[PDB]
């Protein structure tokens, strides 16, 4: 290939990197977010879905 | 430019080719190898590990704010409707 | 001698080397059938009839995968790397869109390798990847949006930065692809076409991804930017007296095609936005339309099953066929990357594709270039 064109194939997957690194962490925080709220009632359904099963 | 500015030995010019020659190809294995692989496999996996966390976050988005509650709230209205 | 007079490519050489190009592809070893599931099941039932009608045909915009949805079920999925059409079914899928209703239209994505829009009738979008490894097909999300009746058509960009959907009788959605598959705007179709109660019948992007082309059933022509977020309308030409079947674009952006349901099929530059030049086609009404990825060879197929073959250029005509023992609708649709078409219709409603072994136009008249000159250098 050539120079000028291996140089903004090399700096374009650089900026990907920052990209899919910084939107992969967007969504390892909402799934967090969803399971700080979702142990309002589960976790005590949690205690009625043991004893209906044991 | 300088084979035909005047003053110049011919041979004082034909070496800096070989100097040019050879940093085309010291600039074409510096991109042609941290391009090969070690920025192919930073996104392999993390092409991956984003859609893994794009669709099962999908399904929990879907569990509470969705027909699962909202179809805890859509029954109750057909138990007032036959009492 | 007339060959080796002119050295470039002329006007008049150009039209002489296209009409061998295509009285040569369809011959009997410039064929093959398409190993399709109906391909199986026709050939069972004819040695020892139910149609489906195929709803839309699309290509990737590499020329690498094919795909295309038959009327009652499945999507079907090809995958083209280099071997003529005889490589891989990857997938096909039974119930894709849902298990209830249909699948109408398609679209590729152009950024993502392997990504399909396929778009059902009731109110919902979904977006899914083909895999590579196994022949499965997950899913990836589901779009929708409030005051969604029934979507029918959608188009990505060809820079793979917007998404159009849209009904054919409420509104127009645009959907942002880079930062989230996110509504930004929403037109009633109302304030496009003043005159009547219009239904949208064929959309077109501009080959630099900044207006939308829509075509109405009034005959009304309807030409709308798209900066970032605004959906405005810049002007509204009436084209045609009946409904705007098709509409294509030039390859070198000089040109467009609209086509209607008289028999009736302009060609509009895009300057000045007037019509250049008019085809005599007196004879029935146009159903698809297609042009070639040099821009010079025109596909019209009417309701009278007859296909044509023009040149841009001028308005001469090339090649015609005729196809008048098949019920089909038949779909013309020339490759991206190459010179080949993949013309719908061999017995009952099926694909053939047309090949030869040169890609181009050009790599063929640079072969009969070739061997002509031997003949002149051994006299």
């Amino acid at each position: 290939k050539g120079p000028k064109e291996l140089e903004s194939i090399n700096a374009s997957m650089k900026s990907d990197i920052e990209n899919v690194r910084q939107e992969v962490s967007s969504y390892k925080e909402k799934w967090l977010r969803d399971a700080e709220i979702f142990g309002k009632i589960t976790s005590i359904f949690k205690e009625e879905l043991l004893k209906r099963d044991g | 430019e300088q084979y035909c500015a005047p003053d110049t030995d011919i041979r004082g010019v034909d070496a800096q080719i070989k100097n040019y020659l050879d940093q085309i190809k010291m600039a074409r294995a510096k991109f042609g190898l941290e391009n090969k692989y070690s920025l192919k496999e930073r996104l392999s996996t993390l092409t991956k590990e984003l859609n893994h966390w794009r669709k099962e976050w999908d399904d929990i988005e879907m569990l509470m704010f969705g027909d699962d509650a909202h179809s805890m709230k859509k029954m109750i209205q057909k138990i007032d409707s036959l009492k | 001698v007339d060959i080796l007079n002119q050295k470039t490519i002329t006007s008049e050489v150009a039209a002489s080397v296209t009409s061998k190009y295509l009285q040569s592809t369809f011959s009997k070893g410039n064929t093959s059938h398409i190993e399709d599931k109906r391909f199986i099941h026709v050939s069972s039932r004819s040695h020892s009839i139910t149609p489906n009608e195929i709803l839309s045909l699309k290509f990737h915009v590499s020329g690498s995968s094919m795909a295309y949805s038959r009327m009652d079920g499945s999507l079907t999925v090809w995958f083209i790397k280099d071997a003529s059409f005889d490589k891989s079914v990857e997938v096909y899928i039974p119930d894709c869109c849902g298990s209830d209703k249909l699948a109408t239209d398609l679209s590729w994505n152009p950024t993502s390798l392997n990504q399909i829009a396929v778009v059902s009738n009731s109110s919902e979008i979904s977006l899914l990847l083909i895999n590579e490894k196994s022949l499965t097909a997950s899913k990836l999300r589901t779009l929708s949006l409030g005051s969604k009746t029934k979507v029918n058509t959608c188009l990505y960009d060809p820079l793979g930065n917007w998404l159009l959907a849209a009904t054919k009788s409420e509104k127009i959605y645009l959907f942002d692809v880079k930062k989230d598959h996110s509504s930004v705007c929403s037109l009633n179709i109302s304030d496009i076409s003043q005159e009547d109660n219009d239904v949208v019948y064929s959309l077109a992007w501009s080959n630099g991804g900044s207006h939308i082309f829509i075509g109405f059933k009034s005959g009304y022509l309807a030409i709308l930017k798209a900066k970032h977020g605004i959906l405005e309308v810049c002007t509204k030409i009436k084209a045609h007296t009946g409904p705007i079947t098709e509409i294509k674009m030039d390859p070198w952006g000089r040109n467009f095609i609209t086509g209607s349901i008289d028999g009736n099929c302009y060609v509009w530059n895009m300057k000045s936005l007037c019509c250049e030049l008019i085809i005599n086609d007196l004879n029935s009404a146009v159903t698809t339309l297609d042009v070639c990825h040099l821009g010079k060879i025109l596909g019209i197929c009417t309701e009278d099953e007859m296909v044509y073959f023009y040149d841009l250029n001028s308005g001469n005509l090339l090649h015609s066929k005729s196809l008048a023992n098949y019920k089909t609708d038949p779909v013309l649709k020339f490759y991206p990357d190459k010179s080949w078409y993949i013309m719908s219709g061999k017995n009952d409603t099926l694909s053939n594709h047309f090949v030869k072994n040169e890609k181009n136009l050009i790599t063929y008249w640079k072969d009969m270039f070739d061997n002509t000159m031997i003949e002149k250098r051994r006299k």
